[PDB]
């Protein structure tokens, strides 16, 4: 289980969940952390889940905006101008 | 422009069963849609002309009234999206489609433009048209004989086709683009070029089974070699493009790791652009956070030295991302692995960073050097010092106040464990 950035909405919810599943649970190994996270994942509703899928929106958001050659990406739409 | 001339008389004209007067009105639609880049599309939709426009594709016998109309049609689909959706509703897609096969070059062209701006509207547009069957028609212009000027506005309509991501294109479209993306990806000319590389940084950031796709082409060994180019825009959208890449799985990493593409960036850490040495950090962050394998490429790739040099005495941006991958190695390293980093000054330049006022970074520096004092056991005192010595030791006990709980917190529990 990778941690890449930008972090899609599991990776940034999992980020808060282990370090209190660490303090929680000492003699628990990192792979067994993970896997219970992608676990109990499942389990929540759309209405948890939405924070975290908004920020993974924001963080998405961010990354393309901070993309060195910004500006002089191609466009959606373009006009046939004369 | 518009307040000089009546748009009723020109939606009746257009109307008209004389073709001169019919081509006239049209024409002077069309250039009241491309006089300049603020047309008054919405006037023009609520006159009525849009069915007259798209009666006009259907006209075989008079190629200049569905240029003409295409014309029109294409920059009124050009807008917002309601003004897309207008065309759409219009029914012109079909009519487009049927235009790709017109004997009349700039027809054609002018139905290709059109409908690039309805693929670039959204998820729902693009796999409509694509479920019209565009995508057949749209890639058989791409050859040797295809004019430089039209196949620069075909490379487009294909980056619209890779762009949004909920949901991706399906699967048998990427499929289909990607052949002609590794024709496209030889070309001399810059903004095919570029176009090209931003259609697949589009489908290597749409998820990994996207990626897995872009893999499977082939092409990635043909992606790689350009984070070397001369143009500096096919540099970063291809830097874009195989960062998009390692953000997937273990393997989908290790497919361009194995393309050599840590070759390319000793010359991409010491780029003058400070943008591009950010990027290039963060690429490497993305492979510090994989398996050992990887930590170890990174290694033996000679960056670690760049990589820490660029933490020391660098902008805030690339700073900001050489914490990360510096932390990020502590996470995934082996106890050798961080002990090569040690040897290589980075306890200085490391701890230097929490000073930051950035709340994330700090708390990922103090990550790093928890699990650096936790992975070196017998000489956990030896580091001790070594933060101590730098200055680090000070830092962290100031950090005992700090605002933030997860800092605070983690640097008393740093101190009672080793301090």
């Amino acid at each position: 289980d990778r941690v890449k950035r930008p972090m899609n909405a599991f990776m940034v919810w999992s980020r808060g969940q282990r370090r209190k599943m660490a303090q929680e649970n000492p003699k628990m190994h990192n792979s067994e952390i993970s896997k219970r996270l992608g676990a109990e994942w499942k389990l929540l509703s759309e209405t948890e889940k939405r924070p975290f899928i908004d920020e993974a929106k924001r963080l998405r958001a961010l990354h393309m905006k901070e993309h060195p050659d910004y500006k002089y990406r191609p466009r959606r739409k373009t006009k046939t101008l004369m | 422009r518009v307040q000089n001339t009546s748009l009723e008389a020109i939606v009746q004209n257009a109307s008209s069963d004389n073709q001169g007067i019919q081509l006239s009105a049209v024409q002077a639609a069309r250039k009241l849609l491309s006089s300049d880049r603020n047309p008054p599309i919405d006037d023009l939709i609520k006159s009525g002309i849009l069915p007259i426009l798209v009666h006009c594709l259907e006209r075989d016998d008079n190629p200049s009234l569905q240029f003409e109309a295409a014309w029109a049609l294409t920059n009124i689909a050009s807008g917002t999206s309601e003004q897309t959706q207008a065309v759409v509703q219009s029914n012109a897609v079909p009519l487009f489609l049927r235009l790709l096969h017109s004997p009349h070059q700039n027809v054609c062209e002018q139905a290709v433009w059109a409908l690039g701006n309805i693929i670039g509207d959204g998820p729902q547009c693009r796999d409509y048209v694509i479920s019209l069957g565009v995508v057949k028609p749209l890639l058989s212009f791409i050859s040797p004989s295809i004019p430089i000027t039209f196949l620069r506005n075909v490379t487009w309509v294909m980056v619209n086709l890779c762009r949004h991501k909920d949901p991706p294109p399906p699967m048998e479209t990427i499929q289909e683009i990607l052949p002609a993306l590794c024709v496209l990806i030889h070309h001399t000319d810059v903004n095919i070029l570029v176009d090209t590389v931003w259609a697949l940084s589009y489908l290597t950031d749409a998820g990994n089974e996207q990626i897995q796709m872009v893999i499977d082409s082939g092409i990635v060994p043909h992606l790689v070699p350009l984070l070397s180019h001369q143009e500096v825009k096919v540099q970063t959208a291809a830097l874009r493009a195989v960062g998009n890449i390692v953000t997937g799985t273990d393997e989908q990493t290790q497919v361009v790791l194995n393309c050599d593409a840590l070759s390319h960036f000793p010359a991409l850490l010491t780029h003058p652009k400070e943008k591009i040495n950010k990027e290039a950090v963060w690429f490497l962050s993305n492979i510090t956070a994989g398996n050992q394998q990887q930590v170890q490429a990174v290694i033996d790739a000679n960056l670690v030295p760049m990589i820490i040099h660029l933490l020391d005495k660098g902008d805030f941006g690339t700073q900001k991302e050489a914490a990360w991958a510096i932390s990020n190695l502590t996470i995934s390293g082996r106890k050798d692995q961080v002990a090569y980093l040690i040897q290589q000054n980075v306890i200085p330049p490391f701890c230097n960073l929490l000073t930051v006022k950035d709340a994330q970074v700090v708390q990922v520096v103090l990550d790093g050097l928890s699990n650096i004092l936790k992975m070196a056991e017998d000489e956990a005192e030896t580091i001790g010092n070594l933060i101590e010595e730098c200055g680090g030791l000070e830092k962290i006990e100031q950090l005992q106040n700090h605002e933030n709980e997860d800092i605070y917190k983690l640097a008393y529990e740093i101190i009672d464990q080793f301090f």
